[PDB]
């Protein structure tokens, strides 16, 4: 209470509420599921638990290490 | 907490001697469980019958480009764009 | 002789009766599409897009093989010519596969280009649904190179560069139609020094450079202008680097010096410059451990190393070092009152205030027109590959017959060699053998000395020997000695004046002693006194950095800007493509600095200052790709056997400390000793 | 037919080419070249010295009523011995049509402002003098109009880098918005689409 | 006037540049793995590269 | 050698040289009117001296176009200056009072970074 905003719907009833599609997930045979796919996500900006970024690539010039 | 020395699929982790996870104390690290090379040798290999075989990545036009792979060579022959294994016997 | 009239897209112009029509076309500007003309190799007619269709004629005729004739009108942006390219290359591409996005040759691929300009805009083939295109299977052919055999469109590039300039027939053509394979009928490698450029010359990229796989992108990529140092040929380059990162090393078209070739070695080394590099100042603590210490204090403990010396210094130049540094050592040494400067590869005495002495005399493009060549005790092949191939040019030409003197080598042609004894270097010279009678009937003769040779003392003597066999030898605009030497910085410590006998500074005896991107491991600490102190400035930690007391990072060729000098004595200059890592600086700002901190500067403080100094040392290091052409080059022989230090592939890929610090060249190694043990396990 | 390919208008080429060589015909001093682009649209390149009476020409003519000057682009090409070009397009309401008159102009030589022809122009040579740096003569007010008040330099001027040479920051010693020299957080990534084979014949002549 | 006039007070280019920066006058290289000289065909100017440097938030240039 | 070409506010030297003491006269002038309104931490005589070293730095020039293309941005500056046009911003940025000032010597510049 007092904390909904519009991140907590899904992905499969997304299209449904934003006058996407017509067709109801219930009835949606259409819609993938797999096994990577993972649950959803609110906005979880001004948390502890947000996200930050970073590089992803390693360290390129490796030094010589003389022992 | 083990985010943030848990590796990427890229093999990159920062050092426990780094300024760089000072930037994690208030943020938690974002490492993908779902690694593709574990997914991809998951799918077992397709046997096939003709010399050549076609892959358009199992979806019509929604996959990858149609190409061509030779499978008179012996061995598993890796689709370079989806990953996917054929072998002929 | 005459010129005949040809009338090329309705202008006239007049031309040599022997070039074709395609030459005629690049003379009057227009580009003709091709896949299998190159001007380096010879000519065929197996791709067939540079189909012009000639006035009175009932069919187009190929511009790359068709010699014009006086009297003819070619059409190049004609219906007909336009139609037939559109044809020819919808029959390349029918069977092309759809590998774009996955194909390192994209964005400066032939095929996409030559679709974009004179190629049809769709697909006319229906048959990609049923019945479809080919696919063959990928040879191994070696561990450089990365074969997808699918994308090849069989223009015959690669099998005539192996027959033709790398010298060994690995490659060929097997099959007969559509199921035509080019590639290798067995699992082999093929080796050559020169396998790199082999991907330089696939148009489509079926071959395609395996340290270089799938890195970046051709349009992403900052190409800068730079000269190779691991070979002494002075090999004109272009360094791609992107994002402050170097990627591939790529050639440069200088007609002089390498003329599109480059070796594998120079090529195949932009790895080493990730690894085993050297970032922070080192300085030996006590405790008996090198420790990274700041820039400041490493440079006040080689200062107070430097008074406690208190007279007794010597410095030592590498092969990586280029002209500045060697010249900002001279400088510090001779401002701090030593006299004594090192070279690590030897050299005669008193062949220093002579050039020709150390000089390669005959020009690199004018080996290609050499008659008769003698080479004494030097391999050609791994040494300096590229006049490798202008022998092999002039051997396929101009009728070259070639002598050697020493152990049997290949050298990718037929060659007779004479044996091991030096005592028959004096018997060319002497005029008793037949061999001296074909060099002195032939009309453009020369004599290619390694430098090893000149290594020795007594075959210092040999080296005059040669020379008076020059004043039997002179030709009008035609030197006949010629010196191959190995790295790229010894022309240039002579020319600014080293002593070049690296155990001259041993000999001297010092108290602390400058390391200045040397390598080579001829130096050790049982052969200097216990209170030396060796200093290292060079940019990769190797054998020489092993025995230093105090590290300092200096920057690669790639990362710093300098002059080096070629055998042929072209002074040319890199330019710095990327960033050096870590506290790494280039090596003249740290002698400048040292030079600061001990309390005697050098006069200059910026690199224009320097040129000027260089200026003030020799005129002709100051202008850049001129050469000048030099004087002529001025007795007991030893009986010592001949010998060369490059003989095989193996020892060629760890000449130099960065082609040591590279995997490609391990993985090479790895590659050429597996092929060797299974040979010998299967006989 | 051919769907594909635009299909040009002969009658406006024909109107065209006749206004074209009148107006070649008309002014013998400063006319220096009349051309007919593709796409039926008439550049008349003239001299600098003509900048001013050409215009008032198309201004006043009986069958050169160029009412509205649209607007004045600057080009700069660095390569030319003159370095900038300057492109009047003019509108034509009681003919219906278009006139480009281009002139070339050097860094420091100046240009006859066109003001007291068209008033539209006092604004847009400004422009040009803001973007370019070229000084218009007997203009009743030139300044900067486009960019900062204490920038240093020329814009479009293609010496000019593309992310200038000073950054702007807010610092709190000062209490002011300052000028630092300039650091990209990303290097701006040059892209190399130069093409390497040509693909129009009729232009290398 | 002489023709050969200094602009350096008038382009607006900082003096550090002025007095730093040597430039380049060069036909650009040809790609090796390309048989078009279309891009060759012109001489161009560009300035000596500077320093570069991995910013320690993400990794760019 | 030698060129024609059309000249800008003045013919001679002598007109250009009297155009910038006409410029060192009116920012002379408009001085105190900056410092009293612009709310800028520059006392009047550094101002002064700022205005004698923007001067002294252009002293060099000798082609009489350069000079008048001067005389004409510093005639821009002074009706940027007389209308205000502008904030305390842009008016300190001749003195450059957010920049760290550089070293010169070879063994600070070596210390610190290449640049
Ligand atoms: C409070 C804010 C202060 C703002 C200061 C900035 C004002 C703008 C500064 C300028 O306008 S820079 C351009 C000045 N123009 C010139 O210097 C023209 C060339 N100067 C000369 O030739 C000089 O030799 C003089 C100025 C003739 C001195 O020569 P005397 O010796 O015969
Ligand atoms: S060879 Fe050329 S056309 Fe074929 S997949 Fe590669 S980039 Fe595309
Ligand atoms: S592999 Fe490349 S160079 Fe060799 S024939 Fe095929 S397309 Fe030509
Ligand atoms: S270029 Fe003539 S047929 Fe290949
Ligand atoms: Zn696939």
């Amino acid at each position: 209470n007092m904390d909904y905003d519009g991140s907590m719907i899904p992905a499969e009833w997304y299209g449904w509420m934003h006058y996407k599609t017509d067709l109801p997930p219930i009835r949606d045979g259409c819609r993938p599921k797999y096994k990577w796919i993972a649950d959803h996500s609110e906005n979880l900006s001004g948390t502890k638990e947000a996200y930050y970024p970073y590089s992803t690539t390693p360290n390129k010039v490796e030094a010589w290490e003389p022992k | 907490r083990g985010d943030i020395e848990k590796v990427t699929h890229t093999g990159q982790v920062f050092d426990k001697e780094d300024y760089r996870n000072a930037r994690f104390v208030n943020a938690k690290r974002y490492v993908n469980e779902n690694w593709g090379i574990k997914l991809i040798e998951e799918v077992p290999p397709k046997e096939c019958t003709e010399r050549v075989v076609f892959c358009d990545g199992g979806d019509g036009p929604l996959g990858h480009p149609k190409v061509y792979i030779n499978l008179d060579k012996p061995g598993n022959h890796i689709c370079g764009y989806c990953g996917l294994r054929f072998v002929k016997k | 002789p005459e010129k005949i009239e040809v009338f090329v897209d309705d202008i006239p112009v007049q031309v040599v009766p022997g070039t074709t029509v395609l030459q005629a076309a690049a003379q009057i500007g227009v580009e003709i599409p091709r896949f299998c003309y190159h001007e380096r190799l010879a000519v065929a007619g197996n791709c067939r897009m540079c189909l012009v269709e000639v006035e009175k004629s009932p069919k187009p005729v190929a511009a790359c093989a068709m010699p014009v004739m006086k009297g003819w009108r070619i059409k190049t942006n004609s219906d007909l010519t336009r139609k037939a390219r559109e044809g020819v290359m919808e029959f390349l591409l029918m069977n092309h596969p759809l590998d774009c996005p996955i194909c390192d040759q994209g964005g400066e691929c032939d095929l996409q280009d030559q679709a974009m300009a004179f190629g049809s805009d769709r697909s006319r083939f229906t048959d990609i649904n049923y019945t479809g295109k080919r696919a063959v299977e990928d040879k191994d052919i070696g561990p450089l190179v990365k074969t997808i055999m699918t994308r090849c469109i069989h223009c015959t590039r690669c099998v005539r560069f192996a027959s033709e300039i790398a010298g060994v027939d690995d490659l060929g053509t097997t099959g007969r139609g559509n199921d035509m394979q080019i590639g290798t009928y067995v699992e082999k490698l093929f080796l050559t020094e020169l396998s790199g450029n082999v991907i330089d010359l696939c148009p489509v990229g079926a071959l395609t450079n395996k340290p270089y796989s799938f890195v970046a992108r051709p349009w992403e990529i900052r190409k800068v202008s730079s000269i190779d140092v691991l070979d002494a040929v002075g090999s004109n380059i272009v360094v791609s680097t992107r994002t402050n990162e170097v990627l591939r090393i790529l050639p440069r078209e200088n007609e002089d010096v390498n003329e599109e070739w480059l070796a594998d070695k120079s090529r195949f080394a932009c790895d080493g410059l990730k690894r085993q590099r050297l970032v922070a100042p080192m300085v030996r603590m006590p405790n008996g451990e090198l420790q990274a210490v700041e820039w400041e204090g490493a440079l006040i403990a080689v200062a107070k190393a430097i008074k406690a010396a208190g007279g007794q210094i010597a410095g030592i130049s590498g092969q990586l070092a280029d002209l500045e540094a060697q010249v900002a050592l001279k400088d510090l040494l001779n401002r701090l009152g030593s006299e004594v400067v090192a070279t690590e590869q030897g050299f005669i005495a008193g062949g220093t205030d002579n050039r020709a002495n150390y000089l390669l005399n005959s020009t690199i493009a004018g080996l290609e027109e050499a008659d008769a060549v003698l080479l004494v005790g030097t391999n050609p092949r791994y040494e300096a590959p590229l006049v490798n191939t202008r022998l092999r040019k002039a051997y396929v030409h101009n009728e070259l017959q070639i002598a050697s003197i020493g152990p049997k080598i290949d050298l990718s042609y037929d060659h007779e060699n004479l044996g091991a004894d030096a005592a028959l270097v004096k018997d060319v010279c002497s005029g008793a053998h037949a061999f001296s009678k074909v060099l002195e009937g032939a009309k453009k003769p020369a004599i290619i000395i390694g430098a090893d040779l000149l290594e020795r003392a007594d075959g210092a003597a040999i080296h005059a020997t040669v020379a008076e066999y020059c004043k039997k030898l002179k030709k009008p605009n035609w030197n006949p000695f010629n010196v191959l030497q190995t790295n790229a910085a010894q022309v240039g410590a002579l020319d600014v004046g080293y002593k070049a006998g690296a155990q001259t500074a041993v000999k001297a005896q010092p108290k602390v002693l400058f390391l200045l991107n040397a390598d080579a491991g001829k130096v050790t600490r049982e052969q200097l006194p216990k209170d030396c102190f060796v200093v290292y400035i060079g940019s990769h930690g190797d054998n020489g950095a092993s025995i230093a007391d105090a590290v300092l990072p200096g920057a690669a060729y790639t990362e710093k800007q300098g002059i080096y000098v070629n055998t042929e004595g072209r002074p040319q200059q890199t330019l710095p493509g990327v960033s050096p890592p870590g506290m790494a600086r280039e090596d003249w700002k740290i002698l400048r600095a040292l030079s600061e901190v001990v309390g005697k500067p050098l006069p200059y403080d910026n690199l224009d200052e320097l040129r000027n100094r260089l200026e003030d040392v020799a005129p002709h290091l100051t202008r850049l790709g001129q050469l000048e052409p030099a004087g002529d080059a001025g007795k007991s022989i030893g009986g010592g056997a001949i010998d060369i230090k490059l003989k095989e592939l193996r020892d060629y890929f760890m000449t130099d400390a960065i082609s040591r610090a590279s995997p490609t060249m391990a993985k090479c190694i790895s590659a050429v000793n597996k092929q060797q043990r299974e040979n010998e396990a299967k006989q | 037919d051919k769907p594909t390919v635009r299909q040009p208008d002969a009658v406006a080429r024909s109107h065209l080419s006749d206004f074209g060589r009148y107006v070649a015909e008309c002014l013998p001093k400063y006319v220096q070249k009349v051309q007919l682009t593709a796409g039926d649209e008439l550049e008349v390149l003239i001299a600098p010295e003509g900048v001013v009476p050409v215009l008032q020409f198309l201004k006043d003519h009986h069958q050169a009523q160029f009412t509205n000057l649209v607007d004045i682009a600057g080009v700069d090409v660095p390569c030319r011995k003159n370095r900038f070009e300057v492109v009047y397009n003019l509108l034509s309401l009681r003919y219906n049509s278009r006139i480009r008159v281009k002139t070339y102009t050097d860094e420091l030589t100046p240009l006859d402002s066109a003001c007291e022809v068209h008033k539209a122009a006092n604004w847009y040579e400004r422009e040009i003098w803001d973007m370019y740096g070229v000084f218009f003569a007997n203009h009743p007010d030139l300044r900067r109009i486009l960019t900062d008040y204490g920038f240093e330099g020329h814009p479009q001027r293609r010496d000019f880098p593309l992310s200038g040479y000073v950054e702007l920051r807010y610092d709190d010693e000062k209490k002011r918005v300052v000028c630092e020299p300039l650091e990209l957080a990303q290097e701006f990534r040059k892209f190399d689409l130069s093409a390497p084979w040509e693909q129009f014949p009729n232009f290398r002549n | 006037v002489p023709t050969a006039v200094n602009l350096s007070p008038i382009s607006g280019v900082p003096e550090e540049h002025i007095r730093e920066r040597r430039v380049r006058i060069h036909i650009p290289p040809k790609n090796a793995m390309q048989s078009g000289t279309d891009n060759v065909n012109t001489w161009q100017i560009e300035f000596d590269n500077r320093e570069r440097w991995e910013n320690p938030l993400m990794g760019w240039a | 050698a030698v060129q024609q070409v059309r000249p800008i506010l003045s013919v001679d030297r002598e007109e250009a040289r009297k155009r910038a003491l006409n410029l060192y006269k009116a920012w002379y002038r408009q001085i105190p009117y900056i410092v009293m309104d612009y709310d800028i931490p520059m006392t009047v005589e550094q101002c002064r001296d700022k205005l004698r070293e923007e001067f002294v730095k252009h002293r060099n020039v000798t082609d009489i176009r350069v000079i008048d293309m001067l005389v004409i941005k510093g005639q821009m500056e002074l009706k940027e200056s007389v209308e205000i046009w502008k904030q305390k911003g842009h008016i300190m940025r001749y003195w450059k009072e957010s920049q760290d000032p550089k070293p010169t010597d070879f063994l600070s510049k070596f210390i610190q970074g290449v640049n």
